[PDB]
């Protein structure tokens, strides 16, 4: 222990298609 | 190397770091489900919903507990309530943080050994301990005598401690907490015209128990009182907004902790389980447990639990000696607090169970090194 | 001085007196009335028909049940049902009767409350009793213990009853019963083409319900002989002289007693719904609630319905045991042929509620005398 | 049926075009019925002109808005339903409640039926009445809903995602003309 203490979306998708028409 | 304490009740999973004073995180463990049909395409559907989503968008879900009194049942589900915890709320690898998880006393060992095996190969960590709830709250009281009335929303148990001893043989466990009290406040809804059956309704039901709801003083005057006089009924909104009127289910509800006849459980109430596990133990050490009550968990919320359970154990108790109820105003989150001042203890290092001894010695370590 | 018993069903009223076989009068409980204007002067034209008159006038009234899933909404079309029952029907004046009626499991108990105002108020009697129509079938299947499932047009409810002991906390309650089906077969009809939108169609549709469909001992078994080959169409001949042909509609409107997911109710089904009040009863009395399955009300008579119910809880249930489904050939009125023994005993004389007793203890006596 | 009452005869299907010409120019709904009733019963202000094709003048007055009230009224021509605030009021109880709020927020019409220029209004007074008064019914009436069934069509077929969700002519060929109960709605 002394060695180891050492180490240490609905909206987006409708908005695209109104944009697409 | 920090440490996390995530305790993993059937209510709510509580997580955060240690040495903080309050807990980061906070939610319901639950895990919901979609049930009616998806025609919307796209739109990022989900097959389950966890934690606060899950309760947001609950009309359209089948909620699960995947913890039931204590005993973990679906172990996919828990999987997703760690995952979530880890990697959504508190947003830390496991692999760098130790991790503190809670249990409740008397508990079957493959719950033990099966949590050992997720948390070491699924949640892979440096180390893990599980420790009891009760002894977490008499850390967070800071006394280290007192019995310890512990009831989250599945698990109510007494562990009785003198001077740094736990009794083994003086624990015991109820299972009957605030999950039950929330279907016998349904059963007792249905009287006045309120209908709730689904997985929905309970959370609705359970914000009436926690925001109304208290437990009374003396059960026969206030029965007689609200039976009299219209002066103790309430109102509260539903989410649609219609507004229920409650009377004596304000405190019909939590009267089940103190007579769980009411749901046909054949047991005695919870101050009668505090009496007789203070009597199961040693003579000299009765002195310390009568002064050091001390109640934990959200379901001691109620407003007027320390003053019934003070008058219930000096009914009990010889009149010779006082009784005090030691509550904490933030005694929900004393399994927390303690929990958090137990990975800040620096002699806690020694007892950490590491990934080298669960190799070297199966899954089987955590009966040993554990209570 | 003979006893009445008077099932108010939630689609059927049944009435009659003690000591008999069969029920008196059974007739729907519907109000009509007209939705065209008479322009025909005189001959008795009724502002309402109840009953009869009003099943056969059908196609000019707009009915309504006063009843729905158990608790009556309109009591004014209650009043009338009772008046019509009383006075019509059985043609016998109630203040020389007492008369019990039959009560679904947990109903508000401010129905209670105006059932035992208007029964002593307006119909007054020397007595009434309410009892639970579960305890009834039971006394009727002539046995001492079992758990009833009694599934009428409104209420489904489970109640195992062991030794002439109720356990009140094993109680199930699921609001899917016959006017649900009448509803989906109404909503899949539709699928070949005939429509039935008016509340006179649901007669038809009732009795397109009653006479051609059947439980399916395998569902996706019968679904592939279905859509194979045309055995299973059968037809039949509306009013107006059509010829309706239906196939799977048979055999897909009781299948929603076991799947209700198909109207939309998160619940399960009604074979789960016996299964987890078996285990909610005490584990040594389940072996005797196996073998006294009773089967009551007017939906459990499709004639495939015990095989299927045998099967799903011969399934459910571990195989060391004996699964009997009683289902006796005149299961539609037992709950009143309960009724005809119960208010023949001569030790149920002495719980009754009397007039004197209504009169000192408010209608408040009906929650304390009544179970 | 209610033009006849004035004196103007159509039983053909040619003037089946020119009723619902009316019916689309001059027709509106009446906020509130009695007191338009007892208007129009009062002073003929409300009384508007409408010119034929072979040259006739018609004046109408209280069929103006008798005609729209049959979708909150149903029992003028003789049907037992209820009226169209009431189908959407029950179809939201139907649902579950946790919802219900979110229903109320987004009462969306469509359709060319709702292109009458009261019909909003009255939508909102009769829900507003029906819902409990803590509650906000907002009435979503664009001025495109005559062809939004269009417009969301081209929405949908504008989508990559769609394109896996259509029924082929292979798939028709295994499975008979019976592949579209299971793969549309
Ligand atoms: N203000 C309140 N009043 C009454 N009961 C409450 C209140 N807050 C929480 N509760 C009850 O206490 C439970 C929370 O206790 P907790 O120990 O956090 O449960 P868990 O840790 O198992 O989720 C909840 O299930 C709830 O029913
Ligand atoms: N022969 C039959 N087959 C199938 N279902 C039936 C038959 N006869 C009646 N039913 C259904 O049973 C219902 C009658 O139930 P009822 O006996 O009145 O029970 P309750 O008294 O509890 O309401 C009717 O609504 C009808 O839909
Ligand atoms: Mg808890
Ligand atoms: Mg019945």
């Amino acid at each position: 222990r002394k060695q180891q203490l050492a180490e240490e979306c609905v909206i987006d998708a409708l908005l695209a298609d109104i944009r697409k028409g | 190397t920090t440490a996390l304490v995530c305790d993993n009740g059937s209510g709510l999973v509580k997580a955060g770091f240690a040495g903080d004073d309050a807990p980061r995180a906070v939610f319901p463990s639950i895990v919901g489900r979609p049930r009616h049909q998806g025609v919307m395409v796209g739109m990022g559907q989900k097959d389950s919903y966890v934690g606060d989503e899950a309760q947001s968008k609950r009309g359209i879900l089948t909620l699960k507990y995947p913890i039931e009194h204590g005993i973990i049942t679906n172990w996919d589900d828990m999987e997703k309530i760690w995952h979530h915890t880890f990697y959504n709320e508190l947003r830390v690898a496991p692999e760098e943080h130790p991790t503190l998880l809670t249990e409740a006393p008397l508990n079957p060992k493959a719950n033990r050994e099966k949590m050992t095996q997720i948390m070491f190969e699924t949640f892979n960590v440096p180390a893990m301990y599980v420790a009891i709830q009760a002894v977490l709250s008499l850390y967070a009281s800071g006394r280290t005598t007192g019995i310890v009335l512990d009831s989250g929303d599945g698990v109510t148990h007494n562990v009785p401690i003198y001077e740094g001893y736990a009794l083994p043989h003086a624990i015991m466990r109820l299972d009957l907490a605030g999950r039950d009290l929330t279907d016998y406040l349904m059963k007792i809804l249905t009287e006045r015209g309120y209908s709730f059956v689904t997985t929905a309704e309970r959370e609705i039901v359970r914000d009436i128990k926690e925001k109304l709801c208290y437990v009374a003083l003396d059960f026969e005057n206030e029965m007689a009182t609200a039976a009299s006089s219209s002066s103790l009924e309430k109102s509260y909104e539903l989410p649609d907004g219609q507004v229920i009127t409650i009377g004596n289910e304000r405190f019909r509800c939590p009267e089940t902790l103190f007579q769980p006849s009411f749901i046909g459980m054949e047991s005695a109430g919870i101050h009668e389980t505090t009496y007789n596990s203070i009597m199961k133990c040693d003579i000299d050490i009765r002195k310390d447990l009568y002064a050091n009550n001390v109640m934990s968990g959200g379901t001691t919320m109620y407003p007027g639990i320390a003053d019934r359970m003070q008058k219930e154990i000096t009914a009990l108790a010889p009149s010779t000696m006082k009784i005090k109820i030691i509550a904490p105003p933030e005694r929900k989150y004393s399994v927390w607090i303690g929990g958090s001042i137990l990975a800040s203890l620096s002699t806690f290092q020694q007892m950490w169970i590491t990934k080298q001894e669960y190799d070297e010695a199966g899954p089987s370590i955590v009966h040993r090194k554990c209570f």
